[PDB]
């Protein structure tokens, strides 16, 4: 409100490609979290929803990059057998 | 056993024998299909099952092929591949990945 327009949250369409444009924007609001943001807070989460909610994503996001760690790890043994028949 | 089969092979000699004489052919130049021809007629089956029929084959042909007993007196088993318990399989594996290392060292008709 007490804020300048058209600069926050604002992109510019380069040739044309509006699809393009808001393909970009909604990855920014998604990776700044507003987009989430918007979708929680349409109902009022309850302070104990909230926190069970936190912290279950917290869970997944530790057990996800744990396991992506070690796929990573593990996708350089995904080359051929080396010892094959034998 | 061997010796089964040693006795087996003896009888089916002499029925063999006993057969030619029976149908008048010559002992020394009766085949197998000969054989055949005299059970099927001595015998005849109409059992649908060729198998069902009566037969009267080598011994070799009739019996399964009995794996020897796979050790010695002393105990210790013939093949170094024995524990494995598939000895011919892992000996016939073994055998291929040696050729295959000799080769990487070095360098519509069947299925």
């Amino acid at each position: 409100a007490k804020h300048l327009k058209f600069i926050a949250r604002t992109v510019m369409v380069q040739e044309g490609n509006v699809e393009s444009a808001y393909r970009t924007l909604n990855r920014i609001l998604t990776m700044d979290g507003l987009i989430e943001d918007i979708k929680h807070r349409r109902y009022y989460e309850k302070p104990c929803r909230r926190r069970q909610r936190e912290s279950y994503e917290r869970c997944r996001r530790i057990y996800n990059m744990e396991m992506a760690r070690k796929i990573n790890f593990l996708m350089r043994k995904n080359r051929a057998d080396p010892w094959q028949g034998c | 056993t061997e010796d089964f089969i040693k006795k087996q092979i003896e009888e089916f000699n002499i029925g063999k024998r006993h057969l030619a004489n029976m149908m008048g052919e010559d002992p020394e130049t009766f085949t197998q299909e000969d054989i055949d021809r005299a059970i099927a007629y001595l015998f005849p089956s109409g059992l649908f099952e060729k198998r069902a029929r009566p037969v009267m084959k080598h011994p070799e042909q009739i019996f399964p092929r009995q794996r020897a007993i796979q050790w010695g007196e002393d105990g210790r088993p013939f093949h170094y591949l024995f524990y494995t318990g598939k000895q011919s399989y892992y000996s016939l594996m073994h055998d291929v990945y040696g050729m295959l290392l000799n080769l990487e060292k070095h360098q519509i008709g069947s299925r």
